[PDB]
């Protein structure tokens, strides 16, 4: 009541409560590679035969603290092993510059695009890697 | 075709023993519809702080299943009614005034915070317990955050927005001809009744109070239309009915059911609202008089699949949900409660009983003939043609 | 030349005796009855090969309870004695199948156990992975049998309702 | 009238005895105290003597009007919970 | 133009031939079967026992004997499953295409399909939301 | 209470641990027979013909020789579909009355 | 007589939240909460 | 190419498209993706969803033609005492998850009507009486507590969880820390309306906020008054808790009694001489 927290509430209750649309649920940009499903992450990881280790979920993240240092998951990896999985960051930005400095240019990349397109139902036909 | 009896002692019979898979997920009991409304999940919750503490855990295997998807719910419901329940806040419903008028929304079904996910929740346990038992792992399996049978493929009826045990007999139906449904709650199973009305896979069959009552459906000559004819059974009764008049009447319906029908998967709707003391239905039921139809429908031997529904004191439905789980795994419980973290709720003598009252029973020897005589008659055109080879159902 | 000829309007559903003799058949719905009982039967077969192979591939098909989780017992400062006024994260410990450990009690023996072992995994897996795909082509052929005849129940609807009837 | 009452109850009688008879409390009540005995401070428990010759001494105490209703009242309940209302006018129809 | 209901034609050419097709293979699959009658049973009986058991040996012997006898016919049901599901898969696309077609033209007009406009009731629908936006402009 | 919900926790686990490794096996022999299928349809040299409507073809049966109608001009699969049409089951080709009369 | 009724659960002071409020701010980076203490 | 203009942007578009066709994106999130590229010309973008086989799990609610209507069942065909046939246009509501056997086995042109009936009966109806009614509100002002209470126990349980991970951490990881929405749990709902109850039912939203993008600054904090106001509620219930349970030791057992609380009145008014001889049934008197 005051003419400062008063647009102050309004402006925040214009911004949290609306109608739930679908056409305004918040959209990653396409260059951060954190925002990929972690399963996307280990098919690329896995597909151009990088060298990464496989990441931490979001629950083996968190359940790195004094307590959390005595469970299975923990001591699987964190001790001497080489399947000692790392944090999502680590392998995104592993990604993102695989990424941006192995490079295309199209000729290959259509015809390549409109094959896959044209046979998304069929099971046997050209891998384009595999 | 009713002699009325003396109603004898609940016993489990030791030549059978299931496998219970009994569903719960522990975010349930944490919705509420609002300040003064007569459902309250939080009762789900209390049902499992007994299951703990009597030393029940042991026999069986406890399982959050995962949520229910758009697509899975719309399996049933049009687009709109599922988009609307997804997009609808105690907020934002001033943005929503014409669907709330259009799916009939505000006052018996109101929005509050976690609707969309208490539906997840109901659907998900529903169809998972159906997965479950196609896949030949469980013999019962109980899932008692679901049994919302009021709800209409499109429009929100009765305390119910999601009508989770179409979703599960659906999946039932992928593996079986023939599916049995009984509700024995006191109101009428109307949403399900409307949904397989015209078919013959899937029979209805309504234990309910008909008078100036909710919803006002499920006469004794609603029967199905089309191909569905003779394959939805309504039993109304009256009020003050109690155990021995209750059982002598629910044990020869179900009987000739099974005899003719031959279903081979029952789902059980086991609401309470049923009870005597309950604070919207009028029967005068015992615990043990409303745990005796669980008994009998497992008896039989087929796939059961035993939902919650009604029931709006909490304590009384907790107290017969934790003795109906005890008997389903041939257990008859102890009556002196144990000490847990709801250890109120349940004055004066802490014990493990559902007290009936002195009320007048409406019901008499020549209505309950003619109901059951009638019933007797519609349910003889629903057998299986005699070549039909089976798998001994 | 009445038996022999065209439709020449909606209401010839009904009213043509021959036409009529196929839309109104209550064959396409006994079809897909058949179809179910046989799904039924080979879904118990599917089942009782399905926990053989899992007997054989170390998992426990049998019903894990509290008993048989050999969880090691812990030990925290509560259950106060009277009126007196880690193992906690451990695992399991699953001992074995008991059709497994049933059968140990030489090394030609041993062998010759080895191998009746080694072949029951892989029969079983053969054939459950076949009775699979039987199921799987019967639903495809039970759906396209009750889309036709959902198409012939309206057809012979909307006919019915054309003429009054 | 009244004889047709009394028949029900001393139809009732033995059960009731040997219901109130065998009562167990459930312990842990017993030491967090959360039970009441209002009815045993006055008497109007049905202790191991039969439960008819005590409505019978209760229903001459209400008469010579010593006992009031309501205890007389809640006594029935509790020791009948939904089987003795048809005596709560023992003393009105004997009156008449 | 006329109308010669074409869809309609043959859409009753089709299904009189959808239940002559199927039964062939369905007496073939009855024929499948006639073998595997005195397998079956024994096999599911050993299997649940020694499920729900020095013998067990030539018990799990018995159980590979019967399982290796029984393989061959297992592979006659799927290959008679697949040739009927590409027929019926050609006499649905069929089907699918004389109905379409029937819909397209009008052997079936377009008021009786999708009902008539105004229908006596809906007067409560167009209260009700004639009030809503009523009272939204006051 | 958390007793029980340890082993609450831990038959969870067991659980989805099955379910993941009978559904990846389900999942490869799927892929197998599927793989079958579409090689042996690749040795059919001549196909079988069936009955079906006359439809409207570029330089063919009657209605565009005779420069009466236009082509059928088949549709793409996903596309805007009328509800009704998505109620009666569906496959919807063929864009605007296909039939060549 | 009767008639006895539980008062409704409450909740943090509006000076015990607009102390949060704005330690929260400082402690982050963002510039001062529009009531302050 | 004519759209997107600039050559280093399109040439991170065909990369995109190329990891689809690499076998390593999905469909659903290709066109997500796409979004960026592509959202701002709708013709481009539907052309393309065609093109790729791209179908929605649902439709919207701003775009669907065959709405939900408010029928008055009055003016319906009828069959048996209940059921009345649908107009034939409010039958084809989409349903976008059926399959063909759930088009075989559902119902979808008869709907229910609820006749209002009266009971063949000559009684008094059965009602509720005040000592029920008092139990009622007892038990509604037991579950009011108990929902505050064991919903703030859970925000406990999952902000203890966080606070134990973040003791354990660098600074940089305490700069590096975001949670996702739903805080790393199942639940999505019951952590923002304990906090909007806690705090405010208005400015919680930046308090929910700076615990998505602050969580090492902002939920320590908010868990040292989660755990406060769990004291002072669990305080207040276990103080109610004597006066509720006095308030039932007597109107439970008058609780249960229908009949008597008023078969008082009612033995004094059908033991009267009238009554007595109406009973006989061959004296005739006259019916009321
Ligand atoms: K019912
Ligand atoms: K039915
Ligand atoms: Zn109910």
């Amino acid at each position: 009541l005051t003419a400062a927290q008063q647009q102050y509430i309004k402006n925040l209750i214009e911004t949290h409560i609306t109608d739930n649309h679908p056409d305004l649920r918040p959209k990653s940009h396409p260059m951060d590679f954190e925002e990929y499903t972690d399963a996307f992450l280990r098919r690329y990881k896995d597909h151009f035969q990088l060298d990464v280790p496989d990441n931490l979920t979001l629950q083996g993240y968190l359940l790195g603290s004094k307590l959390g240092a005595k469970t299975y998951s923990y001591k699987r990896n964190t001790q001497g092993q080489h399947d000692k999985r790392i944090h999502k960051r680590d392998l995104a930005n592993v990604v993102r510059r695989h990424f941006d400095e192995h490079s295309i240019k199209e000729t290959d990349c259509i015809p390549q695009f409109i094959y896959k397109v044209k046979n998304q139902k069929k099971k046997f036909k050209m891998e384009f890697r595999g | 075709v009713y002699e009325a009896t003396p109603f004898d002692p609940i016993t489990v019979k030791p030549s059978d023993k299931r496998r219970v898979a009994y569903f719960y997920d522990a975010d349930v009991g944490n919705y509420a519809y609002g300040a003064g409304h007569p459902m309250k999940p939080h009762r789900i919750r209390m049902a499992h702080s007994l299951i703990m503490n009597y030393g029940l855990y042991k026999k069986m295997e406890i399982y959050r299943a995962k949520p229910a998807t758009k697509q899975e719910m719309c399996q049933f419901h049009t687009d709109e009614y599922i988009d609307f329940l997804s997009r609808v806040t105690p907020d934002n419903l001033e943005m929503f005034k014409r669907e709330s008028v259009k799916f009939n929304v505000g006052d018996d079904c109101p929005v509050f915070d976690g609707l969309y996910e208490y539906c997840s929740i109901s659907g998900g346990g529903s169809m998972e317990g159906a997965a479950r038992l196609n896949r030949g792992k469980c013999d019962v399996a109980v899932n008692y955050a679901g049994g919302l049978h009021h709800a209409k493929k499109s429009e929100a009826s009765g305390f119910c927005y999601l009508n989770d045990i179409v979703l599960g007999i659906i999946e039932l139906l992928r593996y079986h001809p023939r599916v049995l449904y009984i509700d024995i709650d006191v109101h009428h199973g109307d949403g399900v009744e409307e949904a397989f009305y015209t078919t013959d896979r899937v029979m209805t069959c309504s234990f309910h109070k008909y008078g100036e009552f909710f919803p006002g459906t499920g006469e004794l000559r609603d029967i199905g239309v089309g191909a569905g004819k003779n394959y939805a059974v309504n039993v109304p009764l009256r009020d003050g009915i109690d155990d021995a008049t209750y059982r002598s009447v629910f044990e020869p319906v179900i009987k000739k059911i099974m005899e003719w029908y031959q279903p081979s998967a029952v789902v059980l709707q086991c609401g309470g609202d049923s009870l005597s003391g309950d604070r919207l239905g009028c029967f005068n039921l015992s615990m043990e008089g409303h745990a005796n139809c669980v008994n009998y429908v497992k008896s039989f031997g087929i796939p059961m699949m035993v939902v919650g529904g009604g029931g709006y004191t909490m304590r009384n439905v907790a107290r017969t949900w934790c003795f109906e789980t005890g008997l389903l795994n041939n257990v008859v419980l102890d009556k002196d409660l144990p000490y847990n973290e709801y250890y109120e709720y349940y004055g004066p003598d802490y014990k493990l009983s559902v007290r009936p009252s002195n009320m007048f029973n409406v019901n008499t020897p020549e209505y309950l003939d003619k109901v059951m005589t009638n019933i007797f008659a519609n349910l003889e055109n629903t057998k299986y043609a005699p070549s039909v080879q089976l798998n001994h159902t | 030349k009445e038996i022999l000829t065209p439709i020449l309007s909606l209401g010839d559903i009904i009213n043509h005796k021959t036409i009529s003799r196929t839309f109104s058949s209550p064959i396409l719905k006994n079809l897909a009855l058949q179809i179910i009982l046989m799904i039924e039967k080979e879904q118990m077969s599917v089942v009782r090969y399905s926990q053989f192979l899992e007997v054989f591939l170390g998992d426990h098909p049998e019903p894990i309870y509290e008993s048989n989780l050999n969880l090691p017992s812990y030990n925290h400062n509560l259950t106060l004695p009277e009126d007196r006024g880690d193992p906690f994260f451990a695992l399991p410990r699953l001992e074995q199948s008991n059709a497994l450990l049933s059968l140990l009690p030489t090394a030609a023996e041993q062998q010759q156990l080895n191998e009746e072992i080694e072949s029951a995994r892989q029969l079983s897996q053969i054939a459950l992975q076949r009775n699979k795909e039987f199921i799987r082509n019967l639903q495809k052929i039970r759906k396209s049998v009750i889309k036709a005849n959902r198409i012939r129940g309206r057809i012979l609807n909307w006919s019915r309702e054309y003429l009054g009837i | 009238t009244i004889y047709e009452r009394l028949l029900e109850i001393k139809q009732m009688n033995e059960r009731v005895t040997k219901e109130i008879n065998t009562r167990s409390t459930v312990t842990f009540a017993k030491d967090l105290d959360l039970l009441s005995s209002q009815l045993s401070e006055m008497g109007l428990d049905f202790v191991g003597e039969d439960a008819y010759k005590q409505v019978l001494r209760l229903s001459r105490r209400l008469i010579n009007g010593d006992l009031e209703h309501q205890w007389f009242e809640e006594s029935l309940r509790q020791a009948y919970n939904n089987k003795a209302f048809k005596l709560y006018t023992i003393d009105k129809v004997t009156q008449s | 133009p006329a109308n010669l209901f074409p869809g309609l034609n043959d859409i009753t050419d089709v299904l009189e031939e959808f239940p002559l097709a199927t039964s062939r293979y369905l007496t073939l699959l009855h024929e499948i079967d006639a073998k595997c009658v005195h397998s079956m049973p024994n096999l599911n009986e050993r299997i649940d026992k020694f499920l729900k058991k020095q013998t067990q040996v030539r018990l799990l012997n018995n159980i590979n004997k019967i399982y290796e006898e029984l393989m061959p016919s297992l592979e006659e049901k799927m290959h008679v499953s697949s040739i009927m599901l590409d027929n019926l898969d050609r006499l649905t696309s069929r089907l699918e295409l004389a109905y379409e077609v029937a819909i397209k033209n009008t052997e079936i007009p377009r008021g009786l399909r999708l009902g008539v406009d105004n229908h006596p009731a809906m007067h409560l629908h167009h209260e009700l939301m004639e009030k809503i936006e009523s009272k939204s402009n006051s | 209470e958390t007793i029980a919900t340890r082993t609450f926790i831990h038959q969870d686990f067991h659980k989805k641990v099955t379910d993941l490794r009978a559904r990846l096996l389900n999942r490869t022999t799927q892929t197998w027979y599927d793989i079958n299928k579409e090689r042996r349809d690749m040795d059919i040299v001549i196909p079988d013909v069936n009955y079906h409507v006359p439809i409207k073809l570029d330089n063919k049966t009657l209605s565009c020789i005779t420069g009466y109608a236009s082509a059928a001009q088949l549709c793409y699969p996903g596309e805007p579909v009328a509800e009704d049409l998505a109620c009666e089951s569906i496959e919807y080709r063929y864009r605007a009355n296909p039939v060549d009369k | 007589y009767s008639t006895k009724t539980a008062p409704p659960l409450q909740s943090l002071k509006p000076d015990e939240v607009t102390e949060d409020i704005s330690l929260i701010r400082e402690l982050t980076g963002q510039p001062p909460a529009p009531f302050r203490l | 190419k004519r759209y997107i203009g600039n050559k280093h942007l399109y040439t991170e578009f065909l990369k995109i498209l190329n990891l689809y066709s690499q076998d390593i994106l999905d469909l659903d999130d290709l066109v997500e993706k796409v979004d960026f590229y592509l959202g701002s010309n709708k013709e481009l973008f539907t052309w393309f969803k065609n093109f790729v086989g791209y179908q929605e799990k649902t439709k919207c609610i701003e775009n669907i033609v065959h709405e939900k209507h408010r029928l008055d069942l009055d003016l319906c065909e009828a069959f048996g005492p209940s059921y009345k046939r649908l107009p034939k246009s409010d039958t084809f509501m989409p349903c976008s998850g059926r399959d063909d056997m759930c088009w075989e086995v559902l119902n979808d042109e008869w709907v229910g009507h609820p006749v209002w009936a009266s009971e063949d009966s000559g009684f008094i109806a059965h009602r509720k009486n005040q000592y029920e009614e008092t139990l009622f509100k007892i038990e509604e002002e037991r579950h009011e507590y108990d929902f505050y209470i064991e919903s703030n126990l859970r925000t406990i349980q999952c902000l203890e969880t966080i606070v134990n991970k973040i003791e354990n951490m660098t600074e940089n990881e305490k700069a590096n820390f975001k949670l996702p929405p739903g805080l790393g749990h199942t639940s999505m709902t019951i952590y923002k309306k304990v906090i909007r109850k806690v705090y405010d039912k208005e400015r919680g939203f930046e308090i929910i906020d700076a615990l998505h993008e602050h969580p090492a600054v902002t939920a320590p904090v908010v868990l040292k008054r989660l755990k406060q106001k769990d004291e002072e509620w669990r305080r207040a219930q276990r103080e109610w808790n004597k006066v509720w349970r006095e308030l039932e030791q007597k109107v439970f057992f008058k609780s249960l009694d229908h009949l008597g609380l008023t078969f008082k009145q009612a033995d004094k008014k059908l033991l009267t001489t009238k009554q007595l001889i109406s009973e006989i049934s061959s004296i005739k008197v006259d019916q009321t």
